[PDB]
């Protein structure tokens, strides 16, 4: 009995709504890239913990006003000044230098002309201060930016490298995050040959065990290479339970069509007990794509077994796999970005959701990218355009047309 | 947000 | 005397200039992603080497037209068939499989029924056959994907995972690409302290070495951290010195504006005799922004000396360094993807062009994403708003116009 | 392309 | 149709 | 201006 047609957005929501969230690991902060943070975090300090000038110039008394002034001394970065400036007097400053007691303002040095410095030429002496200053120009008080006790940054943030500065920041070297999934993936079938092989009659090289794996590797996740298994039971049911002890995620390419030696849905469902959500879904390319999982322990373990065609392992990969695995490792919506595009070509609809490879181009003054279907041979897809199925209205779509593109490369 | 393509309106 | 302030297209165009392109190495297929081949690739095999069946179904002669027909065997995925159709005979195919000798078209199983089988069920004997075949129907010919002796992939292709599988069906396990720069990262400062010590009076943490290391690692290129060094010109020529001898790259922040202990220009020019193509760019922020080459014994060092604050060492980090990083690593176009977006707030406009880290979100159905300027705290910065100067026509940008982002995050 | 930003005229 | 003036939202 | 029809660039 084949498994019923799920719909595409049956399908989606299955996935995501299936799929855990891992658990959490302490990470030093310099390995957060791509982490979700599974904690707040908190500022034990004051930025900046000491009054810092902006500017290159003069700590003044602003009520002093304009005029010629007494150059005490210097507060350079890095040393708390010792000394207080009292009316008539000012301490030359430099940015992010704390401001001294009885300075209220800085003077940037353009507002400013020196008259004596030192016979060496070594230090100044006296400066002529050409503006009224307003009380605290130029100064970044205690705690400004940041106060102590502040939450600087929220359980649920996706960390790029600025939050990682701000951790550094802060001085939070050491993070509670989600961990991230561990794939395992593996090619099937007795025709194929590893990449390394010349071939032999009646084979062809595996290539979606390395397009799957790159695939996974290019968005940050951890990967074991399981290799190629053949088409039959045990070997099958060897392989996933190898996947299983090492693995969160299982994926598989090929087997799944009604075939007679396309084995994996047997296997999983009779040999290793899993539950399968769906094994067929009603798009193109994609339709005998299956997820599966299996509680062992009061672990959740995801399995994908994807379409053999290479074409459809990739597209389905995109679809299914990627947004799983954002969920995994903390990402609060997982889903995928999608924008509007322009169709460079013409294309008939099919009465099923299609969904192709594409290269996204933004062209001068013009508010929408062109999407152009796989100088153009240089660049990767980074699009998979999303297709609506035919309708008795739409039974086509023309150059120009605004269409849905999934991100899948950086543009 | 939908996974299943559509048509734009404007 | 202060640098020229240099235009930011004429500094633009002189890191994109003045920068290298690397040499080349031989890599594993499988570490390819990101990389830029420095050769064309071509097949060594036909795909597919022998005519495979489309489909799950039968091996026809077309001429027979519809009928019923005696099953001689199976071509199953992997093996090379050994029989002859016939007329009036069919074969079984599984999708993939080789096609025998004699037979011209495949017919899928929906266009068939079963009539005889085993007593054990475990062989069909004879087939009716529903449909009249065109010859070649559903078969793809040897060579139909790729033929023996084509090129598969040109040199300047930059690699993602849909050519990483390219390589693997063709057998090209080992393929010439440009090296990737080694980028060594400094931080500046007398006042600066690393993110695991507790503060010091007067003393920050150091965020920026964290931020553009992090920065350059998300690009997928290698990094040297060269900590935190003061402020005197023998320390920072040491630092890089360092940098040089390890790296093909260097990035200083802070003590590049016109304050008493600001030293790098000075050590570039005067210590290390390294050519400033500019040291001073008219930008917001970034004013200190400078860029310098050393050539030793026909080598090209690249020298990118930030400004210390850090929204600037970011901003200008995105707008320079990277772009030069991906011409290094042999991108033919290095230039970031810049989108149209419309403005979230209105915007004051300085007579400087202005640049400032956004989150570009794309809402239902709307053509243009908004572009808002740094739950949208669960997001990191996916663009750098690129405001345009203040002219008398327009001082100021209203929320809803569009505006040029350059991408910086995934989106 | 520009790396300086500009105004749109449509 | 309306006879007061509205504002344009895309 | 032109009394001939043209097709639209954007
Ligand atoms: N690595 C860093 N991390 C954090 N803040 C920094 C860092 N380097 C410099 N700063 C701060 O940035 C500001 C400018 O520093 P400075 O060395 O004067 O930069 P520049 O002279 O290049 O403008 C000061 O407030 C300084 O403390
Ligand atoms: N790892 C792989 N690399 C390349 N081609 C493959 C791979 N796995 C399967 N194929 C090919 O894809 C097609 C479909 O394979 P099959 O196992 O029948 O997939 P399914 O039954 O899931 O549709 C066949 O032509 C097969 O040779
Ligand atoms: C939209 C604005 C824009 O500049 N382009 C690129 C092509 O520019 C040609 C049109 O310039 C102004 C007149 N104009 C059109 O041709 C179409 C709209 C429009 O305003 C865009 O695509
Ligand atoms: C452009 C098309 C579109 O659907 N949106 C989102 C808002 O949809 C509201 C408008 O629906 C149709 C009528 N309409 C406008 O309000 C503005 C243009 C337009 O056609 C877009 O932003
Ligand atoms: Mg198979
Ligand atoms: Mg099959
Ligand atoms: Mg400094
Ligand atoms: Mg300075
Ligand atoms: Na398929
Ligand atoms: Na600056």
């Amino acid at each position: 009995s084949p498994f019923p047609l799920t719909s595409m957005d049956k399908a989606f929501i299955t996935v995501l709504e299936m799929t855990p969230v891992l658990g959490t690991e302490i990470i030093n902060y310099r390995d957060g890239m791509g982490r979700v943070l599974a904690q707040d975090v908190y500022a034990k300090d004051n930025l900046p913990p000491f009054p810092a000038s902006v500017k290159d110039g003069y700590a003044v008394r602003a009520a002093d006003g304009p005029g010629d002034r007494f150059i005490i001394g210097e507060s350079q970065a890095g040393e708390q000044p010792t000394q207080t400036v009292m009316p008539g007097q000012v301490m030359r400053v430099t940015t992010g230098a704390p401001i001294p007691c009885g300075a209220d303002a800085v003077v940037q040095v353009e507002d400013t002309e020196l008259i004596r410095e030192s016979d060496d030429g070594t230090e100044e002496l006296e400066v002529r201060i050409l503006v009224q200053a307003r009380p605290g120009q130029d100064i970044r008080p205690i705690g400004h930016d940041i106060k102590r006790g502040e939450c600087v940054l929220a359980k649920g943030t996706h960390m790029g490298p600025s939050e990682i500065g701000l951790l550094a920041t802060v001085g939070v070297t050491e993070v509670e995050v989600n961990k991230f999934p561990v794939v395992a993936v593996m090619s099937t079938g007795n025709e194929l040959l590893n990449p390394e092989d010349d071939l032999l009659p009646g084979k062809i090289r595996d290539s979606n065990r390395s397009t799957l794996l790159a695939t996974i590797q290019e968005h940050g996740y951890p990967t074991i290479n399981l290799g190629i298994v053949g088409d039959n039971p045990d070997d099958l049911l060897n392989a996933l339970n190898e996947g299983i002890s090492r693995a969160d995620v299982i994926i598989t390419s090929g087997g799944v069509s009604m075939g007679e030696k396309d084995y994996l849905k047997q296997v999983l469902d009779i040999d290793l007990h899993a539950q399968i959500h769906f094994g067929r879904v009603f798009m193109k390319p994609g339709l005998p794509t299956t997820f599966a999982t299996l509680d062992i322990d009061g672990v959740r373990k995801i399995i994908f077994a994807l379409p053999g065609n290479p074409v459809s392992a990739v597209v389905t990969c995109n679809l299914f796999v990627v947004p799983a695995l954002r969920k995994m490792q903390g990402i609060l919506d997982p889903r995928p970005t999608i924008i509007k595009a322009r169709l460079s070509c013409d294309v008939k609809l099919d009465p099923r959701p299609e969904y192709h490879r594409c290269i996204l181009t933004w062209h001068h003054q013009e508010p929408l990218p062109w999407a152009q279907s796989t100088l153009m041979s240089m660049r990767s897809a980074n699009g998979l355009l999303m297709l609506p199925p035919k309708t008795e209205q739409y039974v086509e779509l023309h150059k120009g047309e605004v269409v849905d593109v999934m991100v899948i490369g950086r543009l | 947000f939908n996974i299943v393509g559509t048509t734009y309106p404007c």
